[PDB]
C-alpha cells in the first residue's frame, strides 16, 4: 500500500471528495481511501463566504497545510478574510515565506473558489457569467462582488481597478473580462392597490382563503388578504380602505362564518363591516360556497343582506385549477 | 453503562426482526405481507417511543434491516400493485431512513420513489411518501437536483392544497430541508416553481403551530438567496414571520423537541448574518430553543465553535428590533453569556468610555489599552486609518486591520449622524 | 492545450514550442492570440526574448488576417434488450458515421419513467 | 488534621468497614479514605503498618466502574480536583482507587456530555 503515496493519487483522492459532487464518484473514492486506510475528509462547506474560523482550520488541514492552522487561528482567518487573502498578507504576516508555497496555496484557493458557492453575496450571478466566459474565470466572483459590482455595472470598470480593487493579476484575464464587459453593454445591454380583496372567517375559511390568494396571485391578480391576526388595534380603519381599493371582492363562504354576522346591526363584525363597505362601493363581489349553508335574509342586518343576491361559487378541492379558472372568469 | 441496556433491548427486538423478515419472505397476497409490515413497524415504533435511551435502539434496528433484507425488499414491495402493501411498506420506510439508509435508498432505488410520487390520492400513502422524501432531501445536493428534475418537487407542491395535518407538516418540513440542502440552482428551481407562493397557505394556518413555524423557517432560509430575494418578497410571505415569532415562545417548543447536531445547527448561523429581518428573527428563535436543550444536556460548547455567539453579540449591539433583541438575549443567557449593552448610535459623540466599551463588544478589548492611551473618541475613531492602526496602535496584522475595518464599516453602517 | 498552440508555436519556430504551457496558463489559445499585447507576453506569459515577443506578436496579427479564426433524431433504434443489442449498436455506429441523427435506447433499466 | 486522625488509630478503625461482607459502596468509600490518607507521607508509614491498604487493589479488581457510576445516576469541579493528587502519588492504592472513581465520573459526565 505504499506505491499509491509516491505516485500520489492519495491527494487527488482527497479532492475527488472534498470538492466532489458525484455520489458514485465520492463512494468509490471513499472506498479506495479506506482500503488504503486513509483519513476520509468531510465534504467541505460550499458557502465559503460563511466559513467561520473552524472550517478554515478544517480546510487548512484538508489540503495538507495544517502546518499553518496555528498561524491562521491566530489571525482569525474566516470565510471572508480567507477569500481576500493576498501575496503580501500570506508571505509577511502568515509567515508563508516560500512563494513556491504561496504559488501552490493560491492554486488550491482558486480551485476552491472555482467550487465556492456565493448565493449569499452575489446579487445577479456574476458567478455563472464569469463561468460562461471561462470555466476558470469563476475564481474572481467574490473578488468582484467585494467591490459593489454586478452585471449591470460591469460595463464601466477600468483595467486598473481590476488590478487594484478586484485583485486579479493575469492581465490577459484583465483584458478578456474587460472586452467581455464592453460587449455586455452592447448586445445584452442591461436596461433599467388591490384588484381583489379577501373576506374570510378568521378561523374556518382561513385555509381556503390562503389557497385562493395563492391561486389568483399565480394568475397575476393584485390580491389583498387580511394579514392581521389580531382583528384588533385600528378597528376597521385601513382594511376598509383596502376594500375600497379592490375592484373585485372575494368572500369564502365557509361553515360558521355568517352566524357571527347575524343581527350585528351595531356593525361590530369586521367581516360584516367589510361586507357593508364593499356592497356600498359597488365592487365586484365574489362569494364562494364551500360547506356553508345559505341563511335567512332578515336574520342578517339589512346592510349585509345584499350578498345573497350575488352568485355563489362552489369550491372543488380536487379541480381547484378549474375552480380557479371559473373564478377568474368572474373577475374584472 | 446504558449501552448494555440497549444491547438488552436489542437481544429482544432482533429475534422479532427475524420473525418479521421471515413473515415478509412469503409473497402473501395482502395478508401475511401486511401483517409482517405492521408488526415490524410497531417494533421500531416503541423503539422510537422508548422512554429510556431508545433512539440508538431504533438506529440499531434500522441498521439490522439494512444488513438483513436491506431496503431493496421494501423497494420491491413498493412496486407491488396492491395499495395496502405499498402504504404499509412506505410507513416502515418513513421510520427507518437513517443517514446510511438514505445513502442506500438513494443509490439503488430513489427512482422507484419518484414513480410513487405521480400517484397522490391515498392520504395515508401520500403522508408516508412525503416523509420519505423529506428525509431524502436531507441527503445530498445531487440527490436533490435529481428530485428536482423529477417531479420530486412537483409532488410536495401539489400536496399543499390538501388538509392532512401530518401531510402538510411533512411538505413544509420537506421543502425547508430542500432549500437548506438543495443548492444555488436548486433554490432557483424552487422559486421558479412558485415555492413561496405555496409555502403561504401553510405558514398562515390557524391549525398547527410547528407547521407555520417550520413553514416560515423555509422562506427564511430562502431569504438568504439574494437572487430570488426579490421574488420571495413579491410573494407576500415574509410578512407573517416576525408576528409569528413574537407570538410563540422558544422554550415552549424546545420542550416539544425533548435537537440538532453540529451540522444542522451550523446550516442556520448564515440566517443570523443575513441582511434581512426574517432570517435574523427565526434564526434567534431556533437558536434559543436549541440553546435551552443543549443547556439542559449541558452541551453548551457547540455554539461557540460554530460561533453564532459572535452573531448573537451583533443581533443586539446594532439591533433595533424588540422581538429580535429579546430572543437574542434569551439565547445569550440560556448559554450564560455576557449580554452587551445596545451601543450608542450617536457615534460622532462617543467619548473614550464607549470607545473602550465598543472595543470590548467586538472582542478587541485586547486593544482597549492602546486606545485609552491614544484617546480614541467618537471622532478620532471614525477617521481611523491604515497607517494609524498598524503603526501607532500596534495592530501589526493587516488581517486584524482588515477585520477591524470590517466591523468599523458595519458600525458606520449603523452609525447615526444627526449631529454632523 | 485545447487547440494546439504547441504545433502552432512549433510551425513558427522549432524552438518556440518552449512557451506552450507559458501561454495556456493564461487562458489563451489560437482564436484569442490575435489581441495579446507585447507587455502581457512579458508579464503574464513570462517570455523574455523581446525578439521572440515581436515575432510571435507579428505572427498573431497575421493569424487574424489570413487564417482568421471564425466562430432531434432522424432515426430511432428499436431493439430487443438483449438479443439484437449488438447489431443495434452496429447500426448506430454505421448510420452515425454516415451522418444520421440516430437515437438509441440508452437506458439499461427499461424502467423508471415508464 | 490527618495527623490527628492517624494518631487516634483512624486506619485501624477504617478496617472493619472496608472489610465488610455486607455492603459494596461501604468498603469502596472506606478504602477511598485510606487511599487519600496514603497521600500523607508523614503518616504513610503508620497507615501501612495498620494493615489496611492490602484490601484496596483486590476490591477495585472485584467491582466495576459503571455498575456503581449508575448507582450515582456525581461530583463538581472541586470534588473531582481533590482526587487527581491521588493519581500523581507514589503508591499503588491511590492510583487504583483514583482511576476507579475517575472512570465512574467519566461515564457520568459523558452521559451528560460534560
Amino acid at each position: 500500500t505504499k506505491v499509491f503515496s509516491d505516485i500520489g493519487a492519495i491527494q487527488s483522492l482527497k479532492r475527488l471528495v472534498s470538492y466532489s459532487t458525484n455520489g458514485t464518484k465520492s463512494a468509490l473514492a471513499k472506498r479506495a481511501l479506506r482500503l488504503l486506510g486513509e483519513e476520509v475528509p468531510r465534504p467541505i462547506l460550499p458557502s465559503v463566504p460563511s466559513w467561520k474560523e473552524a472550517e478554515v482550520q478544517t480546510w487548512l488541514q484538508q489540503i495538507g497545510f495544517s502546518k499553518y492552522c496555528e498561524s491562521f487561528r491566530e489571525q482569525q482567518v474566516d470565510g471572508d478574510l480567507l477569500l481576500r487573502l493576498t501575496e503580501e498578507e500570506l508571505q509577511t504576516d502568515l509567515g508563508m515565506k516560500s512563494g513556491i508555497t504561496r504559488k501552490r496555496f493560491f492554486r488550491e484557493l482558486t480551485e476552491l473558489k472555482t467550487f465556492a458557492n456565493y448565493s449569499t453575496c452575489d446579487r445577479s450571478n456574476l458567478a455563472d457569467w464569469l463561468g460562461s466566459l471561462d470555466p476558470r474565470f469563476r475564481q474572481y466572483t467574490y473578488g468582484l462582488v467585494s467591490c459593489g459590482l454586478d452585471r449591470s455595472l460591469l460595463h464601466r470598470v477600468s483595467e486598473q481597478q481590476l488590478l487594484e480593487d478586484c485583485g486579479i493579476h493575469l492581465g490577459v484575464h484583465r483584458a478578456r473580462i474587460l472586452t467581455a464587459a464592453r460587449e455586455m453593454l452592447h448586445s445584452p445591454l442591461p436596461c433599467t392597490t388591490p384588484d381583489v380583496f379577501i373576506s374570510y372567517r378568521r378561523n374556518s375559511g382561513s385555509q381556503l382563503a390562503s389557497l385562493l390568494k395563492v391561486h389568483l396571485q399565480l394568475h397575476g391578480f393584485s390580491v389583498f388578504i387580511d394579514v392581521e391576526k389580531l382583528e384588533a388595534g385600528k378597528f376597521e380603519d385601513k382594511l376598509i380602505q383596502s376594500v375600497m381599493g379592490a375592484r373585485n371582492f372575494v368572500l369564502v363562504l365557509s361553515p360558521g362564518a355568517l352566524d357571527k354576522c347575524m343581527q350585528d346591526h351595531d356593525c361590530k363584525d369586521w367581516v360584516h363591516k367589510q361586507i357593508v363597505t364593499a356592497l356600498s362601493c359597488g365592487k365586484n363581489i365574489v362569494p364562494i360556497i364551500d360547506g356553508f349553508e345559505w341563511p335567512e335574509p332578515q336574520v342578517l342586518p339589512e346592510d349585509m343582506q345584499a350578498v345573497l343576491t350575488f352568485n355563489g361559487i362552489k369550491w372543488s378541492h380536487e379541480y381547484q385549477e378549474a375552480t380557479i379558472e371559473k373564478i377568474i372568469r368572474f373577475l374584472q | 453503562g446504558a449501552g448494555t441496556e440497549v444491547q438488552d433491548a436489542l437481544e429482544r427486538a432482533l429475534p422479532e426482526l427475524q420473525q418479521a423478515l421471515s413473515a415478509l419472505k412469503q409473497a402473501g397476497g395482502a395478508r401475511a405481507v401486511g401483517a409482517g409490515l405492521a408488526e415490524v413497524f410497531q417494533l421500531v415504533e416503541e423503539a422510537w417511543l422508548l422512554p429510556a435511551v431508545g433512539r440508538e435502539v431504533a438506529q440499531g434496528l434500522c441498521d439490522a434491516i439494512r444488513l438483513d433484507g436491506g431496503l431493496d425488499l421494501l423497494l420491491r414491495l413498493l412496486q407491488a400493485p396492491e395499495l395496502e402493501t405499498r402504504v404499509q411498506a412506505a410507513r416502515l420506510l418513513e421510520q427507518i431512513l437513517v443517514a446510511e439508509n438514505r445513502d442506500r435508498v438513494a443509490r439503488i432505488g430513489l427512482g422507484v420513489i419518484l414513480n410513487l410520487a405521480k400517484e397522490r390520492e391515498p392520504v395515508e400513502l401520500a403522508r408516508s411518501v412525503a416523509g420519505i422524501l423529506e428525509h431524502m432531501f436531507k441527503h445530498s445536493e445531487e440527490t436533490c437536483q435529481r428530485l428536482v428534475a423529477a417531479g420530486g418537487l412537483d409532488a410536495v407542491l401539489y400536496w399543499c392544497r390538501r388538509t392532512d395535518p401530518a401531510l402538510l407538516r411533512h411538505c413544509a418540513l420537506a421543502l425547508g430541508n430542500c432549500a437548506l440542502h438543495g443548492g444555488q440552482a436548486v433554490q432557483r428551481r424552487m422559486v421558479e416553481k412558485r415555492a413561496a407562493e405555496w409555502l403561504f397557505p401553510l405558514a398562515f394556518s390557524k391549525e398547527d403551530e410547528l407547521l407555520r413555524l417550520h413553514a416560515c423557517l423555509a422562506v427564511a432560509v430562502l431569504a438568504t438567496n439574494k437572487e430570488v430575494e426579490r421574488e420571495v418578497e413579491r410573494s407576500g410571505t415574509l410578512a407573517l414571520v416576525e408576528p409569528l415569532v413574537a407570538s410563540l415562545d422558544p422554550g415552549r417548543f424546545a420542550r416539544c423537541l425533548v435537537g440538532r447536531g453540529p451540522d444542522d445547527l451550523q446550516r442556520l448561523v448564515p440566517l443570523l448574518d443575513s441582511n434581512r429581518l426574517e432570517a435574523q428573527c427565526i434564526g434567534a428563535f431556533y437558536l434559543c430553543a436549541e440553546a435551552a436543550i443543549k443547556s439542559l444536556q449541558g452541551k453548551t460548547k457547540v455554539f461557540s465553535d460554530i460561533g453564532a455567539i459572535q452573531s448573537l453579540k451583533r443581533l443586539v449591539s446594532y439591533s433595533t428590533n424588540g422581538t429580535k433583541s429579546a430572543l437574542a438575549k434569551r439565547a445569550l443567557r440560556l448559554l450564560g453569556e455576557e449580554v452587551p449593552r445596545p451601543i450608542l448610535p450617536s457615534v460622532p459623540s462617543w467619548k473614550e468610555a464607549e470607545v473602550q466599551t465598543w472595543l470590548q463588544q467586538i472582542g478587541f478589548s485586547k486593544y482597549c489599552e492602546s486606545f485609552r492611551e491614544q484617546q480614541v473618541d467618537g471622532d478620532l475613531l471614525l477617521r481611523l486609518t491604515e497607517e494609524e492602526l498598524q503603526t501607532d496602535l500596534g495592530m501589526k496584522s493587516g488581517i486584524t486591520r482588515k477585520r477591524f475595518f470590517r466591523e468599523l464599516t458595519e458600525l458606520k453602517t449603523f452609525a447615526n449622524y444627526s449631529t454632523c
